[PDB]
């Protein structure tokens, strides 16, 4: 009300409204799902178009051979944060000959987003990210909020109508975690999960976007007729 | 962090008034009375030592300050603002003059430098004006004795005699009747003490009054002998006893 | 006085065929009259069907190759996984080398 | 009404942010007192540990700025420590640059000038503290100099600070009106501390245990604080006469 | 943050005016009247000190008329402290030009730059403008005798006769009436004082309430002399013209 | 440094500071530009509220940027000096680096770019100035006339006016200026420029300034008497 | 009014309302505690299980500074991480220059000054965390708690977050019933109990217990997490006490 | 007042949304992508008949294989075009090749959100970036001041955009020829324009693999207008 | 190579009874080559006279600099600068270039307008003041000038006698120096009149 003019101002109840408004931009964004087993980690994203003549906005970005994310909200902010991750992953390789741990990647994103919430002039990031990766401690899935909060999960979903997919994964928890050494079945579970967030529209060939990473699987994105198999 | 107040805090209002300067002058009005009188062979500056507590040692707080050996200063308004101005005035006398010309600046030019500092606080970013009016008395070879007033705006005027602060309107009237161009220094000190008594409520003695002069050279206060051309400072602060002696012949 | 350069010896050879290309190089690494290693790889697979070798001062050679491999990585990120052609790689390498015109990479490079 | 938010003049020629900083001074609800002996300067302050979970040894508003200078603060602890750290840095820098120990009054002036800047520059807020510096100066002898948020400072024969400063001030005023001297005519610092505690008891009207007080003593070439057991010995001597 | 307290000194009004420049001009309209009159054989600068006191030391006082170099002088109307900042810049400037080209600075070039400095404060920096209006009186070998004025907007114009400060409307009418092109310095001196005497808010125009100056080729042979009038000399010229 | 964003968008998609800068131009004295077959003429209004002025030394309204290009303006006078100085520096910088004088189109593009930069830079306000830039390119006999404005947009004109009562003189030019057959001579071009100003000016005495620019750096300013002869001939034909 | 709209502005009370609003964010957060024992310190924290999808034992909240200091906080988690990053820089520069690891009181002031600095300007926001921290140095064990205002004191026991009152009451009992002191292994057990008892204020969602400790005897004066059997032993002790 | 980079309660940047309103006031620009090339056309919209319309430059070359049309505050586009041209040529310097249309568009859109308290406000102009490369063929992009860019088969921006976009919805198909696309842009421009469409107040352009980016002459466009009138009168 | 001896030249100043004299040669050269016989090395700022020897570009530069500074001094102080004060200004200005100095040998000469006391002073290239009662010398024939001045000079000389002494000191020193000569000028200075005389000397 009077305390939402900038990010440097707490409200009387201890809330940061500019951060909460940035969080709102994520809810307006298209749905995306993340889930993993012990061997693989999968991202599934519902891409959005402007109209029938337009293309479907890309949701998934590759950060390294072993790591990448999906976005929901302001796409340019995802480009900035993913570029930062690319540089950090790359610094780890060039200097330490070491693949960046997914947990440490989350800690870096948290700290980058936080600086924007405590300083005058700047603004919070207006995007939510789902980071997947495979490192020395196996498969990982992270959820990033622009408040700074980063959370390691078995599965999750963000964006519009994401509560439906999140409930499904909460039921299926015991099943999909056991899908080891079977990438196609793990993707099936992800496609079935994101389907719980759909209304009116359904998953078409240029609508669906899938990405996977695992034990002997580099981070690869599937679009177009490559995902027709899963429709 | 960073100082993000890079804009002026003093601005023109629709009527053409610079509000912060006017308000600074109001702060000067509330301040304790101080005055200055110019004689033929000297200048006198005086003020009341308004002690905040009787436990406080009022000798440690100096309202009248030496700027150069031949220039002194007194104020009315906010004391802390005055203290920092004296520190800057002393330094600028060296950096912008003595280190260049090998001699102390004349009164008018030191006043000009102090005025510049106060003007900048009236236009620069993220600052308020100084809440003081200064009276600067001094002597130099080519201009002789002089007395200047400096206001929060940075404007300065030369005076034969004047007063600033609490009872300045009454004090200036009193000085107009008594002042003439044939006054000796002792006569000016006498008039200064008479004028100052009217604005003081409580005790009126050498311990509650601060008074200094710009007069003859004081070789006894120089600290060394051997150089004929160096004859000592013309600025001298009168002692508590020296004031009381002149209060008996009052 | 500190000499920032050195000579690690070695020799490299590139021959182009009609539908193939070879890049050969000995595996010996030396300083003065001493042998450091009898097997220290000098020719590298840099990605996109490009092989590279920077011969002369090994520390500068390793740095250049490391930077070019990095340049290939970022070419994929920035241009939609497009394949870096050999002629484009050559031009990119020129700019890597000339960026130290006044403190050169002491290497002779072949791709 | 933004003239009350930053340090600019109000129409009355007042700085409200400076006045409100003076009010923050009493937020701790602690009273301090400082007096001068022949060879020493004593400072005492009330100590209040309300929570049982607190480590009482770490609860303190008296600081050792240098070997010779001690400082007691009236105000919130964060601002108090801010001022303390700065004073320590200034005292150390002074010695390095000018080759002798920083005098108590010179440090007070320096800290007062820093406080003045906060009353003039808009981006910096005043510290809500009153700083009482004490030492036995090698030139001026026993010394008490006090600084406030306005940038004002002055030397003192004795002084008091806190919510009940006036009651303590008048009590001290009346004593020096009798003795007609600028100090406590006493040889040992132990008896000067006893004087300080006694006159605080009389002024405030409260009895003190060993854990209710906090004492700082300045002698030639060193300033030190008393332990609880040192204060207990002091309280015993007062009760036995 | 700090944005809350920013007055925004360098913005347009909906009508396309600069708020602070207009308000600075309002300030200047309360300042003591200053008049400049250009003749064929010289220039006159006359100005009124504001409600003085008997205890003011007049002979060592200077609030209106300032010397920029040997050939150029200025009359001030507005904040004196602001004017002195600009005056010192202008002085340094005339010396920079002299050091570079080994010739005295042309009047217009000096005026243009002070006016450019004033302009800068209206377009960038977020600072208040200088509450000062100048009348420049000067001579050079290109255009001869010249009168200019500048105001807080940073705009400057040339004049045969001009007034700034208080009662300029009334003063400009009186000057426009009695001024002629073939006029001489002695006549211009009389016009300047007569105009002040009629436009003044004071009861009577006296020597102690005036600052006066001339720039004359009335110097021995082809050269120019600046005369800042002393209190006694202002008293004499008031009697000569028949005002006191 | 002062970084405040003064020129910003409003809910209806307007930048008010840029639009208020146009209001300053509307207040400014009228300026007109007309290009003939082999010349361009720049006319300017001088408000007669200011008499006792020294016309020798008063800043002229038309400014030479180089020997072959001129610039007139309407709006804030002080602001115009900054643009003119920058334009003059760029003109010499272009000669110094490329060994050719600027084209009229290039110089206009530079000035317009400066104006635009001041509409999306922190801590600065837009120039309250619109300019008419005229001249002939090096080794070219085609007349050039461009206009700029605070927003930074620029365009070429057969004839154009800016400043106060520009709406009226533009109305006059739209019906009187023929594109198929423009003013063939200098006389016809000047006459049409004076006629257009006489719709607005008031008196045809010292209120009208005229500057003729011809090919190959041939620029001259007309005097009071020369202009007064045009004013005389126009009104004598009008009495019919 | 308007005094609460900008940081570093004194109200007519002499208060900084923005700092007081930051405290509300701390009070909104999960419960965290600290217990000072005979030769060290124990830290414990309540981690709310928002969903089954949270991976157990992965989202670690307690942070180490240097090798001998432990830090835990309640409120805005990112603000706490920022504060610890600074703490690590402060600890690194101290050790770089002075060789010895940073003493706890020295470290406490480094954070205190930094947090206090964020109450001096309107261009920055105060920290939305209360931080409990401490460890073992040359002078023994130290426990501290640091508020948004920059205020900090030494503690025998400390608690902050939504269940701070419940925790404080439990800590006060331990201080009374153990004047001679509490052992390190006892403190771990008690820490578990107090978090479980403090969970009644966040009883809607179930939670995960996380404990760490520094002890001269048990951990050689180094900060370590309580894991495996010792953690389960503490959970069993805690579960037995609530029933 | 309020921050320049402030979010609204709905989760949108106020300034970005306000700049979109300025673009709606701009003159119409239309782009149509085919397998034979991409066509770009604009409404010139001269404010007066004395304004020489050929100086109105709302269609612009970025490289030989990339063109650009603009709508909104056209003065803001100049620095974007300058950056685009520099990016295109710089990539040719570093990599000895033409730059991808998508990569060029991405480079332009990176400037968009570089505003705060960098430039003081977002751009008040939208761009239609059309081009060709070997990888993805003929492409048409719509670059906004939000930093977002969408690829389009056909797109209209400016004052008559939603009316034109609905028309492009029905008319576009994957087998359109270049000549058909030229007439289609002229048809839709004529429909949404206030004044009557002719060769002087409207401008066509295209980008082909063979000839590259070309702005059409007024004589060439005039014939396409005359060809349009006859084919509409044919039924 | 040596900057102080590329252009050549000399300056000498003397005190007398209620008067001072300052003189200089007129040569400007490029080592062996004589370029100008009209390069005067003595300047004045009001009633204070300054002679400068050494590198000609620095001589010209310093003159323009002290003209600059003295004109501002006068505007602010409302009076002409005095020799004692000017001497300090010269020293200040030279020492501010301590590690990139002007290659010059300045000489101040003048009479205090208030006290009436004759004053001369010399400096090294970086500001060290040599305030002498008798005479000051500077230039490429400084050794020669020291010999002539030290033997010919006697105190309390009258203006017309002082003229002959300083002229003979200059002329005979210049004729034993390859890099000095080609004309000479002598200024005779009194409290309110100054005479300038060009001397006739050999032109080789
Ligand atoms: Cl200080
Ligand atoms: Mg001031
Ligand atoms: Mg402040
Ligand atoms: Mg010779
Ligand atoms: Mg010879």
């Amino acid at each position: 009300n009077n305390y939402d003019g900038d990010t440097v101002t707490f409200s009387p109840t201890g809330r940061l409204f500019q951060v909460e408004y940035a969080l709102e931009a994520i809810k307006q964004g298209s749905v995306t799902v993340g889930l993993r087993s012990n061997t693989h980690a999968v991202l599934v994203a519902l891409k959005r178009n402007a109209d029938e003549l337009s293309s479907y906005q890309k949701k998934i970005i590759k950060c390294d051979e072993h790591m990448g994310l999906s976005l929901a909200g302001l796409a340019p902010d995802a480009r900035v944060l993913s570029n930062y991750l690319r540089q950090q992953c790359n610094y780890s390789s060039l200097v330490f000959n070491r693949k960046l741990a997914v947990e440490r990647a989350g800690h870096l994103l948290c700290d980058k987003a936080q600086k924007n919430t405590q300083s005058y002039g700047g603004r919070p990031y207006g995007v939510g990210l789902l980071i997947i990766g495979y490192d020395k401690s196996g498969a990982h899935l992270l959820e990033f909020q622009p408040s700074g909060n980063v959370t390691e999960l078995y599965g999750t979903a963000i964006g519009a109508r994401s509560q439906g997919a999140k409930t499904y994964l909460e039921r299926t928890l015991d099943t999909f975690i056991k899908i080891d050494g079977n990438p196609d079945e793990l993707i099936k579970a992800g496609v079935e999960a994101i389907s719980q967030s759909l209304r009116d529209e359904s998953l078409t060939v240029d609508n669906l976007s899938i990405a996977i990473v695992g034990k002997d699987t580099p981070f690869t994105i599937y679009d177009g007729e490559a995902v027709a198999k899963y429709i | 962090m960073t100082d993000r107040y890079s804009f002026s805090l003093t601005t023109f209002s629709p009527s053409g008034k610079l509000g912060q300067i006017d308000y600074a002058l109001t702060a000067v009005k509330q301040g304790v009375t101080s005055l200055g009188i110019k004689a033929t062979n000297g200048v006198v500056i005086a003020t009341e030592k308004k002690s905040s507590s009787p436990l406080a040692m009022s000798e440690t707080l100096s309202k009248v300050s030496l700027l150069t050996p031949d220039i002194g200063a007194v104020y009315s308004g906010m004391g802390p603002d005055y203290r920092v101005l004296v520190d800057k005035s002393r330094k600028v006398a060296h950096t912008s003059y003595k280190r260049i010309y090998g001699e102390y600046p004349p009164t008018k030019l030191l006043v000009s430098e102090v005025a510049k500092i106060m003007q900048e606080a009236t236009q620069s970013g993220g600052v308020r004006p100084f809440g003081v009016s200064l009276l600067i008395a001094g002597h130099d070879e080519f201009n002789g004795f002089s007395l200047y007033q400096v206001d929060p705006s940075g404007s300065y005027f030369p005076w034969k005699a004047t007063a600033i602060g609490k009872g300045s309107v009454a004090a200036k009237t009193f000085l107009e009747k008594r002042w003439n161009d044939e006054l000796e220094l002792e006569d000016a000190i006498h008039i200064a003490l008479l004028t100052l008594k009217e604005s003081v409520e409580g005790e009126f003695n050498g311990d509650t009054i601060e008074l200094a002069i710009i007069g003859d050279e004081n070789p006894d206060l120089l600290g060394y002998t051997g150089i004929p051309t160096d004859k000592g400072p013309r600025f001298r602060k009168l002692t508590s006893q020296e004031i009381n002696d002149r209060l008996e012949a009052l | 006085q500190f000499n920032p350069y050195g000579d690690n010896g070695g020799t490299i050879l590139g021959i182009a065929g009609e539908d193939f290309a070879v890049l050969a190089g000995d595996t010996r690494n030396i300083t003065d009259y001493s042998i450091n290693s009898r097997y220290e790889p000098k020719v590298f697979d840099c990605g996109d069907n490009i092989v590279m070798s920077a011969n002369g001062f090994a520390a500068d050679g390793d740095a250049l190759v490391k930077r070019f491999k990095n340049s290939v990585k970022w070419y994929h990120f920035d241009h939609n996984d497009k394949k870096l052609s050999i002629n484009s790689a050559a031009r990119n390498i020129q700019h890597l080398l000339y960026s130290r015109r006044f403190f050169p990479y002491y290497v002779y490079n072949i791709i | 009404g933004y003239d009350r938010h930053i340090t600019i003049f109000s129409p009355e020629g007042r700085l409200y942010q400076v006045e409100y900083a003076f009010k923050a001074t009493n937020q701790t609800n602690i009273n301090s007192l400082a007096v001068r002996g022949k060879d020493c300067t004593v400072v005492i302050s009330q100590k209040k540990v309300p929570d049982k979970l607190l480590d009482p040894t770490t609860v303190s508003y008296i600081f050792c700025i240098s070997r010779t200078i001690g400082m007691v603060v009236n105000g919130p602890i964060p601002d108090a420590r801010n001022a303390a750290l700065r004073a320590k840095a200034e005292a150390a820098e002074f010695r390095y640059k000018y080759g002798y120990d920083m005098p108590c009054d010179v440090l007070a002036k320096r800290m007062a000038n820093l406080s003045q800047i906060y009353t003039q520059r808009a981006y910096m807020r005043p510290l809500g503290v009153i700083l009482t510096f004490v030492s036995v100066d090698e030139e001026l002898g026993p010394s008490i100099y006090k600084t406030d948020p306005a940038g004002y400072y002055v030397g003192y024969k004795a002084t008091a600070t806190g919510p009940k400063q006036q009651e303590i001030t008048t009590n001290l005023e009346n004593h020096f009106k009798k003795s007609k001297i600028d100090h406590i005519n006493e040889e040992s610092w132990e008896k000067v501390v006893e004087f300080a505690i006694t006159h605080m008891i009389d002024a405030l009207g409260t009895e003190f245990s060993k854990n209710d007080l906090e004492v700082g003593v300045a002698t030639k070439d060193k300033f030190f604080t008393l332990s609880a057991e040192n204060i207990e010995e002091r309280l015993v001597a007062i009760a036995e006469q | 943050g700090s944005r809350r307290y920013d007055s925004r000194t360098t913005i347009f009004s909906p009508e396309g005016r600069l708020y602070q420049v207009e308000y600075a001009l309002e300030s200047i309209s309360h300042a003591g009247t200053a008049i400049g009159i250009m003749a064929s054989d010289g220039i006159v600068l006359a100005a009124e000190r504001k409600v003085t006191s008997t205890l003011l030391e007049q002979d060592t006082s200077t609030e209106k008329l300032y010397k920029l170099n040997d050939k150029i002088a200025v009359a001030v109307a507005g904040l004196t402290a602001d004017a002195e900042i600009l005056i010192n810049t202008a002085r340094i400037h005339a010396q920079n030009y002299l050091k570079t080209y080994n010739e005295d600075i042309p009047v217009e070039i000096l005026v243009r730059r002070l006016s450019d400095i004033k302009q800068g404060y209206t377009q960038h920096g977020g600072l208040r403008p200088f509450g000062v209006s100048f009348i420049y009186a000067g001579y050079d070998d290109r255009y001869g005798y010249q009168l200019y004025t500048s105001n807080p907007s940073g705009n400057y114009t040339g004049w045969k006769a001009i007034s700034v400060g208080a009662n300029t409307s009334a003063a400009q009418t009186l000057l426009q009436m009695d001024y002629k092109d073939d006029m001489k310095v002695d006549d211009a001196i009389e016009l300047a004082l007569k105009t002040l005497s009629k436009t003044t808010d004071s009861s009577a125009l006296t020597y102690d309430r005036l600052e006066f100056a001339t720039i004359r080729k009335g110097a021995n042979d082809g050269e120019v002399y600046q005369k800042i009038f002393k209190p006694q000399e202002i008293k004499d010229i008031l009697v000569k013209t028949g005002i006191t | 440094g002062y970084d405040r964003a003064l020129s910003i968008f409003s809910p209806d998609g307007h930048i008010f500071q840029v639009e208020y800068a146009l209001e300053a131009v509307k207040r400014g004295t009228c300026a007109v530009g007309v290009k003939g077959k082999n010349c361009v003429v720049l006319g300017c209004e001088r408000r007669s509220t200011l008499k006792l002025q020294d016309t020798r030394i008063t800043p002229s309204k038309v400014s030479k940027i180089d020997s072959h290009v001129v610039l007139s303006f309407s709006g804030l006078n002080a602001d115009s000096r900054i643009l003119i100085e920058k334009a003059r520096v760029e003109a010499q910088s272009h000669r110094l680096t490329l060994e050719d004088p600027v084209t009229v189109e290039y110089l206009t593009r530079y000035v317009a770019g400066v104006q635009q930069r001041y509409t999306q830079s922190g801590g600065v306000r837009p120039f309250g100035v619109s300019t008419l830039i005229a001249g002939f390119d090096p080794r070219d006999d085609e007349p050039k006339l461009y206009q700029t404005e605070p927003s930074g947009i620029y365009s070429s004109w057969s004839a154009q006016t800016i400043g106060r009562n520009s709406k009226t003189v533009r109305e006059f030019l739209e019906k009187n200026y023929d594109r198929k057959e423009p003013p063939a001579t200098v006389e016809e071009c000047v006459k049409l420029t004076v006629r257009s100003l006489l719709e607005v000016v008031q008196t045809g005495a010292k209120n009208i300034e005229i500057t003729v620019v011809k090919p190959d750096s041939d620029i001259v300013a007309l005097s009071s008497e020369e202009i007064n002869q045009y004013v005389t001939q126009i009104e004598q034909e009008k009495q019919e | 009014t308007g005094y609460d709209l900008s940081n570093s502005v004194f109200s007519p009370d002499g208060r900084n309302f923005q700092v007081e609003y930051a405290v509300k964010a701390v009070e909104n957060g999960t419960t965290s505690i600290g217990i000072k024992c005979n030769d060290g310190v124990v830290f414990a924290v309540e981690k709310l299980i928002t969903s089954k999808l949270l991976v157990p034992q992965k989202n670690v909240k307690i942070q180490v500074v240097d090798r001998h200091i432990g830090c835990v906080y309640s409120g805005l988690i990112p603000d706490g991480r920022h504060l610890v990053n600074r703490g690590r820089e402060e600890a690194a520069s101290f050790k770089k220059l002075y060789k010895t690891p940073i003493p706890i009181p020295a470290f406490a002031d480094r954070l205190g000054q930094y947090v206090q600095a964020h109450t001096l300007y309107n261009s920055v926001r105060p920290f939305g965390v209360s931080t409990i921290f401490g460890g073992v140095d040359k002078n023994g064990a130290h426990l501290y708690m640091l508020e948004p205002s920059g205020s900090y004191w030494g503690y025998k026991g400390a608690a902050t977050g939504k269940g701070r009152q419940s925790a404080k009451a439990e800590l006060e009992k331990l201080v009374d019933h153990h004047p001679e002191g509490l052992s390190a292994r006892e403190a771990v057990k008690q820490a578990a109990k107090i978090i479980y008892l403090a969970h009644e204020d966040n009883k809607e969602k179930d939670f995960e217990l996380e404990i760490s400790w520094c002890s001269l005897s048990e951990t050689n004066g180094l900060h370590k997490f309580v894991k495996g059997d010792l953690l389960q032993e503490a959970i069993d002790f805690a579960q037995k006490e609530i029933n | 007042d309020r921050g320049v980079s402030t979010f609204s309660p709905e989760g949108r940047l106020f300034q970005v949304e306000y700049s979109l309103e300025a673009i709606k006031l701009g003159s119409t620009a239309i782009g149509i992508a085919t397998k034979e090339g991409v066509v770009l056309g604009v409404e010139k919209r001269a404010t007066s008949p004395l304004l020489e319309s050929d100086s109105i430059e709302k269609i612009v070359e970025i490289d030989r294989h990339i063109g650009c049309a603009m709508s909104g505050l056209t003065a803001d586009a100049r620095s974007m075009i300058e950056h685009a041209r520099t990016a295109a040529v710089t990539h040719n310097l570093y990599y000895d090749e033409d730059i991808n249309v998508e990569s060029l568009t991405q480079s332009v859109c990176d400037l968009a959100l570089r505003f705060g308290e960098l430039m003081s406000r977002p751009f008040g102009v939208a761009l239609l970036i059309a081009g060709h490369d070997a990888d993805d063929g003929y492409q048409l992009f719509h670059a906004e001041p939000s930093g977002t860019f969408y690829r389009y088969n056909a797109k209209a921006i400016g004052s008559g955009s939603e009316g034109a976009q609905a028309e492009l919805l029905n008319e576009w198909h994957s087998s359109l020829t270049l000549k058909e696309a030229e007439l289609l842009v002229l048809k839709i421009l004529k429909q949404v324009m206030e004044e009557k469409l002719d060769e002087n107040n409207a401008q066509l352009s295209c980008i082909t693999k063979q000839d590259g980016f070309k702005i059409y002459d007024n004589e060439k466009t005039a014939e396409l207008i005359k060809e349009l009138k006859e084919k509409e009168a044919a039924e | 190579s040596d900057p102080s001896s590329i252009n050549g030249g000399i300056v000498v100043a003397m005190t007398g009874k209620d008067c001072v004299a300052i003189a200089c040669d007129l040569r400007l050269g490029s080592q062996s080559l004589g370029v100008s016989n009209k390069f005067e090395k003595i300047f004045h700022y009001g009633h204070v006279f300054l002679g400068i020897t050494g590198l000609a570009t620095d001589v010209t530069t310093l003159n323009e600099m002290f003209r600059y500074k003295t004109n501002l001094y006068k505007l602010k102080e409302e009076r002409a600068i005095e020799p004692e004060t000017f001497t300090q200004l010269v020293s200040s200005s030279l020492y501010e270039r301590r590690f990139g100095p002007y290659f010059v040998g300045p000489v101040v000469a003048g009479i205090n307008s208030k006290s009436g006391k004759p004053f001369i002073a010399g400096f090294d290239l970086i500001g060290c003041i040599d305030e002498a009662k008798d005479f000051i010398v500077s230039g490429t024939a400084s050794d020669q000038l020291f010999g002539m001045c030290e033997s010919l000079y006697e105190p309390n000389l009258e203006p017309e006698d002082l003229f002959e002494t300083i002229s003979q000191a200059l002329l005979n020193a210049a004729d034993r120096d390859a890099l000095s000569g080609w004309g000479a000028v002598v200024y005779i200075i009194k409290k309110d009149e100054v005479v300038k005389r060009y001397l006739k000397m050999r032109q080789d």
